[PDB]
RNA sequence: GGUGAAAUUCUUGGAUUUAUUGAAGACUAACUACUGCGAAAGCAUUUGCCAAGGACGUUUUCAUUAAUCAAGAACGAAAGUUAGGGGAUCGAAGAUGAUCAGAUACCGUCGUAGUCUUAACCAUAAACUAUGCCGACUAGGGAUCGGGUGGUGUUUUUUUAAUGACCCACUCGGCACCUUACGAGAAAUCAAAGUCUUUGGGUUCUGGGGGGAGUAUGGUCGCAAGGCUGAAACUUAAAGGAAUUG
């Protein structure tokens, strides 16, 4: 839980909520 | 008309009978209607001066360069290129130099080059945006545009021809020895796919 | 200084500038020192160089073009040359080299 | 398989006038066979030598210096000189820390037309009552000290010949009239001429050579 | 009024040929179409001929030079290393 | 709890050093974080000097020093004999030897 | 009245360096390295090889006619160490007690008035 | 060659090493420090031009013009983005030789982007003194950088001067340091983190248990990567700070 890459993750894993609502058009 | 770079209309006296003869050169960056241009071995070593290749120091940037001596240019005559001497040898004199696809080469000493950079560099380095733009490109040049791929025709036309999708079928990387009909697609290739250099 | 040796020459005296006001201040002998540009033509040089040798004026060549001496002495113009009539009270007709 | 020094033979080399002892040691080269001139095998090499050997005396101990092979007369040598350096444990002596480092070059031709890069070399030091512990210059001071050093290393040049140049090195004339001139702005103690480079030389003139040869 | 956002001059292309592409070619069409300060006259009064051809209009020099400027990058440096190269042979 | 009052190491005043690599672990460092030490000795370890005495022409000649200056990261300082972990008490000096 | 070569050796890590040549450099004469007197395929840095090289060293400069010689030790230098080998010391002892007269050493490592990236990453070579 | 040791690689077309040269691009060693400068980010080769700045000096000048600041602006390491140049070195990806139970990790050889640069973006770092700025006051001590003042003072010896260097003494201003607390603090420690329950000199920002979460949503900036603003359901009795003994 390196705060460094329980952050990447965090986005990693967050611009493909945006990149999937964009889907659902 | 249909070259990228300019051209210099260069005026000198005859020495040998009264008149002019004028030379038609291909124009380096930087110089300017009426500059004076020197050429020949003691000329001095200003862009738009042609020089033996022998007579130019080891770093020197030319163009318009012979390979043989008084072939009047051959190497490094379109925008923006160039050549670079890399060095001597004055036993059987021989000028090592670059050309501008990064081969090395070595020529005689007395064959003749023109100090500095021809100009039109960056010429390449706009978007022609429309089919046109390019249709008078080549309008100027020679009639090689458009192309239509060998595979959208059929097997008659083209060893790429014919087939209910369209696809090459055998490899496209063709022998060197191989022989005319024969040579379409990437000729003696040694590599191919996407570069990493 | 260096420069302003001509911030001098505009207040404590009087000159003259552009080519063929400064032909009239030297054949009229009357002209103590031009100041040519750097990149007026050569042919034009040695057109106000030959008045020079006639006229026993002695005459400066400018680091900049006639676009950094027209800056040089306030005006907002180009100018090739420039002719001193009186330094006045300046710093410039003795003080060169 | 071979032995290849059997093909080989030796020179002896013969220093310029300018240096107290000229007979300096031997060389090697293959010998002159069918369109084999080991005459151009020899001219062009160059060696470096402690001034302590070519004058004799260690207080120039430090201060190597490279002498080339120009025309040989047949089995001798004669030379020319190419360039002088401080050894590198001389230099790394005197940079030592709590103090300024100056240094300055100028490049400048000789009566004879040689172009050549000169380098200098001063460390501030303490005034004798000093107490405290660095004695560093003051950036002005050291472009003042710097200015007047490059002025008297490029009067010097040109207003002597190379060989003259070897003259007044030797006796490190120049260190005292560059301590002549910079008493007065800031202390200073290992004031030298660091390096010496020729950059350029001129048309050969092979009597300037046979000038030093006795 | 500011006539548009970012096109500028690419208006003229409208909505065709992508919008990078169009990005690319704005650039360059902006640097041919400039008017360059003369070498000579010190006058702003260069401009592009055909390319690599700059020409000042009242003096009327004629300077080869860029394909859409008036120097490039590369040829400023070359008259560098020439320099350089000459100012040596001259000593 | 912050253990130094020099942070790391000694730099107060500026804000940006710049950094240097270790010797034995080519580690970037700021400058003025490097543990620093001059190898200054001669080029003849111990004895190897009156075994060469003899063998040598020149009867004044003096022995040359190799200069070296050294700098370490922290991590290759404590891991060598260069630096060792003190006291807490004992940190605060600055005595070589 | 006694003749001189010029040693140059170098004295790397993994290897140490020992051949002399005329005081002006071009020509040389035999060359011995370090792993030329070992094959472990290691210890071709050590001081045991290097003596074995100086002694194979010195016989080919008598049978040649090096009475003595100036000596130009160097580490690798450039940006890398600096700090010459462990193989340095014992070569030039094996060659005053081998019989050469000698004289006039210098540290030739080169240094940079420093420039150019060094290996190992900001992070350095962790093991 | 490289390494703990190896291997990948190179080599009798002579590598490695030597000597003589040449090119290219980055860097600015040693000198380099409890030293300087800058609003901060940061700035170390020479010289030239260009504007700028603090401190000091001052029996010059205006006279309250000032402190701090929602809104709004400039600058903003590295990486990253777009295009041209440039591309020596190092080198995310990648490729490989090892090690390993595995090892697309650590170590070894390569190596793309990148590293530099111009023209545009980006706006964030343990961007740290983790300490807002202005003002006032309250301990002891020795150094140092700048500027000033003083002395039959040392050398500069140019004869003595006079400067520069140095010495001693003062002082204004700055980077810091030592001792100590009389005071502060949970303590580590602190000359401010003091002059506070004996609680008020002026002002700006931020925090209110731990998660969820810098997430969702709206807005906005960005080409993008992303930045700025920013919840709630829900869940939990501790997380946490400093020190003590093992
Ligand atoms: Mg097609
Ligand atoms: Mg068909
Ligand atoms: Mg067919
Ligand atoms: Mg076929
Ligand atoms: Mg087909
Ligand atoms: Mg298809
Ligand atoms: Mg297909
Ligand atoms: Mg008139
Ligand atoms: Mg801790
Ligand atoms: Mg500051
Ligand atoms: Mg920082
Ligand atoms: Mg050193
Ligand atoms: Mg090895
Ligand atoms: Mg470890
Ligand atoms: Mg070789
Ligand atoms: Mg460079
Ligand atoms: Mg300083
Ligand atoms: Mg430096
Ligand atoms: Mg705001
Ligand atoms: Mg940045
Ligand atoms: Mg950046
Ligand atoms: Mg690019
Ligand atoms: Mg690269
Ligand atoms: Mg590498
Ligand atoms: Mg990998
Ligand atoms: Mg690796
Ligand atoms: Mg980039
Ligand atoms: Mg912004
Ligand atoms: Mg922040
Ligand atoms: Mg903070
Ligand atoms: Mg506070
Ligand atoms: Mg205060
Ligand atoms: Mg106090
Ligand atoms: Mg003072
Ligand atoms: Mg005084
Ligand atoms: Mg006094
Ligand atoms: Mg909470
Ligand atoms: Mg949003
Ligand atoms: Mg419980
Ligand atoms: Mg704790
Ligand atoms: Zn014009
Ligand atoms: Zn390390």
């Amino acid at each position: 839980m390196r705060a460094k890459w329980r952050k990447k993750r965090t986005r990693r894993l967050k611009r493909k909520r945006r990149k999937v609502r964009a889907r659902s058009k | 008309s249909g070259r990228g770079a300019p051209l210099a209309k260069v005026v000198f006296r005859d020495p040998y009978k009264y008149r002019l003869r004028e030379e038609i050169f291909i124009a380096n960056e930087g110089v300017h209607t009426g500059q004076f241009i020197y050429a020949g071995k003691k000329a001095s070593l200003n862009v738009g001066n042609v020089l033996p290749l022998g007579s130019v120091p080891e770093g020197t940037i030319v163009s318009n360069v012979e390979e043989k001596p008084g072939d009047r240019g051959a190497l490094a005559r379109a925008s923006g290129n160039y050549v670079i001497i890399i060095g001597h040898n004055p036993d059987e004199n021989k000028t090592r130099v670059r050309l501008p696809s990064g081969a090395k080469k070595v020529i005689s000493s007395d064959a003749r080059g023109v100090i500095g950079v021809i100009a039109g560099g960056g010429r390449v380095d706009k978007p022609l945006l429309k089919a046109g733009r390019a249709f008078h490109k080549y309008r100027l040049k020679r009639n090689s545009w458009p192309k239509t791929r060998g595979v959208a025709m059929n097997p008659v036309d083209h060893p790429h021809g014919g087939g209910n999708h369209q696809h090459i079928g055998k490899a496209s990387t063709i022998s060197r020895g191989a022989v005319s009909g024969q040579k379409a697609g990437l000729i003696a290739a040694r590599r191919t796919g996407l570069l990493r250099g | 200084s260096i420069n302003q040796k001509l911030a001098l020459v505009i207040k404590s005296g009087k000159y003259t500038l552009g080519y063929k006001s400064t032909v009239k201040s030297l054949r009229q002998g009357k002209s103590k020192l031009i100041i040519i540009a750097a990149n007026t033509p050569v042919l034009r040089k040695s057109e106000l160089e030959y008045y020079a040798m006639l006229s026993k004026t002695k005459v400066y060549y400018f680091q900049g073009g006639n676009n950094e001496l027209g800056t040089a002495v306030g005006k907002l113009f180009r100018v090739g040359v420039v002719s001193i009539l009186e330094a006045g009270d300046s710093d410039i007709l003795t003080t060169l080299a | 398989v071979v032995d290849p020094f059997t093909r080989k033979e030796w020179f002896d080399i013969k220093a310029p006038s300018t240096f107290e002892n000229r007979n300096v040691g031997k060389t090697l080269v293959n010998k002159s066979t069918g369109l084999k001139s080991a005459s151009d095998a020899l001219k062009g090499r160059v060696v470096e030598v402690c001034l302590a050997d070519l004058q004799g005396s260690e207080d120039h101990s430090f201060r190597k210096i490279k002498l080339r092979v120009d025309e040989v007369q047949g089995k001798n040598l004669l030379t020319n000189f190419h360039g002088m350096d401080f050894t590198t444990d001389k230099l790394r002596s005197m940079v030592r820390k709590w103090q300024t480092l100056i240094e300055a070059n100028v490049t400048v031709k000789t009566s004879d037309d040689y172009v050549l890069r000169i380098f200098a070399i001063a460390f501030t030091r303490k005034q004798a009552n000093q107490v405290k512990r660095h004695s560093y210059a003051q950036s002005s001071h050291i472009r003042a000290i710097r200015k007047v050093i490059s002025e008297i290393l490029t009067k010097e040049v040109q207003g002597s010949t190379l060989a003259q140049l070897t003259s007044k090195l030797i006796p490190e004339v120049i260190n005292k009239e560059i301590e002549n001139a910079t008493k007065d702005i800031f202390p200073l103690q290992n004031i030298h001429v660091r390096k010496v480079k020729l950059l350029k030389q001129p048309k050969f003139d092979v009597g300037a050579l046979m000038a030093l040869h006795g | 009024a500011k006539r548009t956002k970012k096109v500028g001059i690419t208006g003229k292309y409208g909505v065709r040929y992508g919008s990078s592409l169009r990005r690319q070619v704005k650039k360059l069409e902006i640097q041919q179409h400039a008017r360059y300060d003369c070498s000579f006259c010190g006058k702003k009064t260069v401009k592009r001929g055909a390319a690599g051809i700059w020409t000042c209009s009242c003096c009327k020099k004629t300077v080869a030079g860029g394909a859409y400027t008036v120097s490039t990058a590369a040829a400023a440096t070359v008259r560098s290393t020439i320099r350089r190269l000459r100012e040596m042979v001259e000593a | 709890p912050k253990k130094r009052a020099s942070n790391g190491r000694n730099k107060k005043g500026r804000g940006h050093v710049k950094p240097v690599r270790c010797v034995n672990c080519s580690k970037s460092i700021p400058k003025d974080k490097a543990i620093k030490r001059m190898a200054i000795r001669n080029i003849v370890e111990a004895a190897a000097v009156r075994d060469l005495s003899e063998a040598s022409v020149y009867p004044e000649y003096a022995l040359p020093k190799t200069y070296n200056k050294l700098h370490y990261c922290v991590s290759c300082a404590i891991h060598a004999r260069i630096v060792r972990v003190r006291s807490r008490e004992d940190r605060k000096n600055r005595a070589p030897p | 009245s006694q003749v001189f070569g010029v040693a140059r050796i170098y004295a790397s890590f993994n290897d140490t360096f020992v051949h002399v040549t005329d005081l002006s450099g071009k020509e040389t004469i035999a060359r011995v390295t370090g792993g030329m007197k070992v094959k472990a395929d290691r210890d071709e840095s050590s001081p045991y090889a290097a003596m074995l090289a100086a002694q194979d060293v010195a016989a080919k400069c008598k049978e040649v006619g090096i009475t003595a010689v100036h000596v130009k030790i160097r580490a690798t230098g450039g940006t890398r160490t600096k700090t010459p080998g462990p193989g340095g010391q014992a070569a030039l002892r094996a060659l005053a007690r081998s019989g050469l007269r000698i004289g006039r050493i210098e540290d030739v490592t080169p240094v940079p008035s420093d420039s150019t990236r060094k290996k190992g990453g900001r992070r350095g070579r962790r093991l």
